RNA sequence: GAAUACUGCCAGCUGGGACUGAGGACUGCGACGUAAGUCAAGGAUGCUGGCAUAAUGGUUAUAUGCCGCCCGUCUUGAAACACGGACCAAGGAGUCUAACGUCUAUGCGAGUGUUUGGGUGUAAAACCCAUACGCGUAAUGAAAGUGAACGUAGGUUGGGGCCUCGCAAGAGGUGCACAAUCGACCGAUCCUGAUGUCUUCGGAUGGAUUUGAGUAAGAGCAUAGCUGUUGGGACCCGAAAGA
RNA sequence: AAAUAUGUAAGAAGUCCUUGUUACUUAAUUGAACGUGGACAUUUGAAUGAAGAGCUUUUAGUGGGCCAUUUUUGGUAAGCAGAACUGGCGAUGCGGGAUGAACCGAACGUAGAGUUAAGGUGCCGGAAUACACGCUCAUCAGACACCACAAAAGGUGUUAGU
RNA sequence: CCCUGAAAAUGGAUGGCGCUCAAGCGUGUUACCUAUACUCUACCGUCAGGGUUGAUAUGAUGCCCUGACGAGUAGGCAGGC
RNA sequence: GUGGCCUAUCGAUCCUUUAGUCCCUCGGAAUUUGAGGCUAGAGGUGCCAGAAAAGUUACCACAGGGAUAACUGGCUUGUGG
């Protein structure tokens, strides 16, 4: 709203806040990033290191899809069991009786292993795994069944 | 409420310092002193005059 | 409604006063003014008449009988700072004063109704003036020129210096 | 310095408390009687100016 | 005139109100106000500050971090206070019975806490219950695990993340950043 | 201390103040400092409030703990606000204020006039 | 042997003049009094007079004493022999938008965002909603790739608040946020290379004056506001030119 | 080989006594660094002050300067051009210097009373045609710093002096 | 100290008048004059530190106590018309 | 002993080229050329934090500048007198 803006303070003082010496002009500097190399080039530099140059290698028709992984920790595997058997799957680990965890149906590509979960074990099928993900679902008692 | 100067308003004089009525009521201000018949000395003296 | 309302309003039962620590101790009067003592007044319609100083009235008030018989100045009051005290003095040994005070000297209750478009002396005055007035005579005669000096009225003459005139 | 400071507060914690560690400035000096005797003062005023040249 | 060794009509710089609205919290900075003015208990004055702070200053608190703080010893039956919100944690799998007094609870945190045993409190009852602050808990949360945080500071080797709206390789990943093109930070 | 006078010399006038100025500056013009605040004295009470741990009881108490420099003097002192003096009654005495007290002026030390120039001015 | 000058002290006495009277029950420190009281002791009372209206006072015109250069602007410096302005009315210049930084408010919070769309409606409103999608909850590397607990999620130093003993002083204990530091973990780089074997694959363990915009009991998402940024006519008006 | 200016230290993150860690170090159970435990008391190790102390984010204007004392370069010099420290003006009125950006005094809410600064007190003009000791007589006297200039040289004018 | 050295152009500047045991020059002692400076008091505002609930006390973004402070272009922010 | 006794003796991005790892990629799957990457040097910007650049205008134009010359005034007075 423009009542609460310094446009309305301004009034009757005669630069509106820019100055009498400086004056405020069109583009006293140059328009977007003119400059980056020669007279912006502090600010570049201090606050944009590597903007200039080319590093890396071209991937000509690159689709995003390819490159679909989203990734799982081990602590918020037991997020993805409803609650309403949550806490009856948690008590009374059972060998003949685990629960089963379609990663891939919740919309994850790769189970990673940031830790500690129960004792409990599970049926974790996943697309990819980490190494420790499924150590530690083994130690747990469970096993991973890869799926595609 | 109002900063009252003692050295006058005795009524304040009298609130600080206790003693005052004491030193008035001895004129303490103004107690005559022993007399003393303690001389220079000649060197003193001389001293002193020497130009 | 043309101005809103005030949410607050102050309370309009007055304050009381916080008690007030002045007493009223006697005034202290000049070292000149003595009873009996020839004043000069220098204010009000008798301006610049020798008196003869009396009372000392309790509203602090000169109670002043310049003679009636002589300057024509009734029994009256008068303010101690307007007068000049002179270094003449006439004897009130033989005069009493105790009657007239501020009771005595109580005016009137005006009416507010009363108001004048154009235009006596109380019987008691007389005769209490007279009976003052007979001894201060009877003392005024013991030494010359006392009447003569009452009679005349004081003025400032041109070159005279208040500052170093004694009085 | 330090080890003289542990050495005046250890003597100091058995006997002559309050060993007043800490440094102190210059103080004003006190009182003194400044004898004569065989210290008679004697000297004279300013000097005439001489041209030394 | 005076020789000014200080700046002249300098504001404190710290809040006195909450900057909102909120007329439930300014009831509570009013009932905290006469705690903190009539008992001499340093918790209410902590608490009457804590409740003047914006929301960038009060952090979430998690269950988890209440749970850890309550592994203290001397800790277990002690009553937890968050001036702020207690939100939800489900990286843990067993929660302490126990009393937590925070301005707002999630529904996850508040069934958590409930289904553990305890309850939840708001700092009125806290008050009430607590009047000096007896042997309660005053916790925390991250203050520095803001995002904004992270680009403070940004300068040659300072280490800071970039204020970048596009992450990968073509962004500021060049000259500057490797030896290899030019020099790095 | 004296190197800080010295310094401050050409701005100042100092000497060594007599019982009676102190006495009459510190009943007069005695102002405490009591939680940032300057506070008149007026009182003993508020001595004794903020001077008590150092056995100082009342104002002749404070003047003694001034004329004498005792172990609590530091104290003391600070504790006394800074004296607002007005300008003296008879004048500096001199044309010319800003040169020495020995050249005619009226800054450095004037060692016991001191008590004659703070006097005319409270 | 005195006096006096000079300088200094008195919690010695006293005369004249001027300005001020703030507060508004009481509380306090006191003083004089055997007490009971009184007072000049945390800010003025008492008495008296005149007028009760243009008298005081306000406004206005004038006079008198003293002072006072024309504003705006650029500028080190303007009353300038610098520029714009004869006068008046009306109009007349930091806006909106896309994206965004810091801060703040609000909702919900490991999530968050209904409004592309569907449903419905008292019909551009309000109300209701599925699946997705964006951002976030994982980083690192050019990439192929790999991907976060040795340990009460570490030790040390501080650290608010809390607990215990304490009348207090203090002493212990616990110590969130935050700060400093030494570690651990994940990715990159360099190195070491176990069992095994399509004998060239695999990469277990162990390291480093290396490196990352990381982990180490999540903080974000959305809307709104001031301020700032960029592109836009871009605060308003203004070329010589080009097509 | 000064003066002025300039670095550091004046303790609790300290000191001392034992004995712990290590892959570094020593010939070594030697050190180095970091520690456990113990001891040091209220002057915890000069003075004065401290107006709260630390810390962080974000953003405006500015990026022509000029003056004075002192130091100082070029120049015959300059109200010239260029540096050093400090104080100012710019951005600032007020009192004084008649007048003046900067000099002296002093920095400013609205009033009252008192006292002063710098500067003054014949009259303009508020305030001594004050007091005291001298000097000067100019047919171009002189009369307050910045500052609105004066020199080499000369005089039985007059005063003091060697 | 005074005099000579000492010449510029409209008429003019110890500020002016004037001033000669000065109203000049050197020095000294006093008295006096007056700034928006200093001291005290009131009022306005700002900042700071506090008091106030056995129903406040009236709405505690209120009432109150205490102390200090106040120049300002460019510019920033606040409260208002 | 990690060039010259010390204090000077030199060079980003893009591109090209070489060396190193014999490593990564060419995205339907392989092999071999070819190409592209990662780490480290060189090829050069002397206006040396680094555009690729001849004049004239008295036929001239615009925005400005007393931030800056040419006439007057002001300061100075070498030179002139
Ligand atoms: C002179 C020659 C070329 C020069 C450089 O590539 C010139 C330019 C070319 C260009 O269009 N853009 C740039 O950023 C650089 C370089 O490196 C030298 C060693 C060799
Ligand atoms: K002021
Ligand atoms: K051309
Ligand atoms: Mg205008
Ligand atoms: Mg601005
Ligand atoms: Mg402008
Ligand atoms: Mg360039
Ligand atoms: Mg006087
Ligand atoms: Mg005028
Ligand atoms: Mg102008
Ligand atoms: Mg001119
Ligand atoms: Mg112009
Ligand atoms: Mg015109
Ligand atoms: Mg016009
Ligand atoms: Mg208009
Ligand atoms: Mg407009
Ligand atoms: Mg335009
Ligand atoms: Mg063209
Ligand atoms: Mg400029
Ligand atoms: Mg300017
Ligand atoms: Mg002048
Ligand atoms: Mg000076
Ligand atoms: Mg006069
Ligand atoms: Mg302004
Ligand atoms: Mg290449
Ligand atoms: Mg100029
Ligand atoms: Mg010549």
């Amino acid at each position: 709203p423009s009542r609460f803006t310094k446009t309305r303070k301004h009034r009757g003082h005669v630069s509106a806040g820019k100055g009498r010496i400086g004056k405020h002009r069109k583009h006293p500097g140059g328009r977007g990033m003119a400059g980056g190399q020669h007279h912006h080039r502090i600010n570049m530099d201090k606050y944009h290191p590597g903007y200039f140059g080319k590093v890396g290698m071209r991937y000509f028709h690159k689709q995003q899809a390819h490159f679909w992984k989203p990734v799982l920790n081990l602590d918020k595997l037991w997020t993805l069991i409803p609650e309403d058997k949550r806490d009856q799957y948690l008590k009374s680990a059972s060998k003949e009786t685990a629960p089963v965890i379609d990663t891939l149906a919740a919309g994850y590509g790769k189970i990673l292993g940031k830790g500690r979960i129960p004792n409990v074990p599970v049926i974790v099928k996943a697309r990819f795994v980490s190494k420790l993900a499924e150590e530690k679902i083994r130690a747990a008692g469970g096993v991973v069944e890869l799926i595609a | 409420v109002l900063k009252k100067n003692p050295l006058k308003n005795k009524q304040v004089l009298l609130r600080l310092n206790p003693y005052a009525k004491v030193f008035a009521a001895e004129k303490l201000g103004s107690k005559k002193a022993e007399k003393t018949g303690t001389k220079p000395a000649a060197v003193f003296t001389e001293t002193l005059k020497h130009d | 409604s043309a101005q809103k309302a005030p949410k607050w309003y102050p309370s309009e039962d007055v304050a009381a006063l916080k008690k007030t620590r002045k007493a009223a101790r006697p005034q202290k009067l000049r070292a000149s003014l003595v009873p009996g003592t020839v004043l000069i007044l220098l204010a009000g319609r008798f301006r610049g008449k020798r008196v003869v100083y009396l009372k000392h009235l309790e509203d602090n008030t000169l109670l002043i009988s310049g003679p009636f018989k002589v300057n024509g100045v009734p029994l009256r009051r008068v303010n101690a700072r307007y007068v000049i005290a002179t270094s003449t003095k006439v004897s009130v040994e033989g005069v009493n004063v105790e009657k007239f005070n501020v009771e005595y000297f109580a005016k009137e209750k005006l009416t507010k109704k009363e108001k004048k478009e154009a235009k006596e002396i109380k019987a008691e005055r007389v005769e209490d003036q007279k009976v003052v007035d007979k001894a201060l005579i009877a003392e005024i005669k013991k030494t010359p020129l006392l009447k003569q000096y009452l009679s005349a009225s004081f003025s400032l003459k041109n070159g005279d210096k208040p500052h170093m005139l004694k009085f | 310095r330090v080890k003289a400071n542990a050495a005046k507060r250890a003597e100091a914690k058995a006997q002559g408390v309050a060993v007043q560690l800490k440094r102190q400035p210059a103080q004003p000096r006190e009182s003194r009687i400044v004898s004569t005797e065989g210290n008679v003062p004697q000297t004279l005023a300013p000097v005439p100016y001489e041209t030394f040249i | 005139g005076i020789d000014h060794t200080s700046k002249q009509h300098k504001r404190s710089g710290h809040r006195t109100a909450p900057k909102s609205d909120n007329v439930y919290l300014k009831l509570l900075v009013k009932l905290y106000t006469f705690l903190a003015r009539r008992t001499d208990a340093p918790f209410n004055k902590v608490v009457l500050k804590a409740l003047f702070l914006s929301k960038i200053n009060r952090p979430p608190v998690s269950v988890s971090r209440i749970a850890r703080a309550l592994k203290q010893e001397g800790a277990a039956n002690k009553t937890v206070v968050v001036v702020g919100t207690v939100t939800d944690d489900a990286r843990i799998f067993e929660f302490p019975k126990t009393t937590v007094a925070a301005l707002r609870f999630t529904a996850g945190a508040r069934a958590k806490i409930v289904k553990a045993g305890g309850e939840c409190i708001t700092l009125d009852q806290l008050a009430v219950r607590a009047p000096k602050g007896q042997n309660t808990l005053i916790l925390r949360g991250p203050r520095n695990s803001r995002e904004a945080v992270r680009h403070f500071g940004m300068g040659p080797h300072k280490g800071k993340a970039p204020r970048i709206l596009s992450t990968g390789r073509k962004f500021e990943r060049a000259r500057g950043r490797r030896r290899s093109k030019g020099f790095k930070v | 201390t004296l190197e800080l006078l010295k310094l401050i010399e050409p701005y100042v006038a100092y000497g060594y103040p007599s019982y009676s100025t102190i006495r009459q500056l510190v009943y007069k013009r005695g102002f405490g400092k009591i939680n940032k605040q300057r506070v008149p004295l007026s009182d003993n009470a508020i001595i004794e409030a903020n001077l008590g741990k150092y056995g100082i009881l009342s104002i002749d108490d404070l003047i003694h703990e001034i004329i004498t420099v005792g172990p609590h003097f530091k104290q003391a002192n600070n504790f006394l606000w800074p004296f607002k003096l007005s300008n003296p009654s008879g004048g500096w005495g001199v044309p010319r204020k800003f040169k020495h007290f020995i050249q005619g002026g009226s800054f450095g030390n004037r060692e016991e006039f001191i008590n004659k120039l703070v006097k005319s001015m409270n």
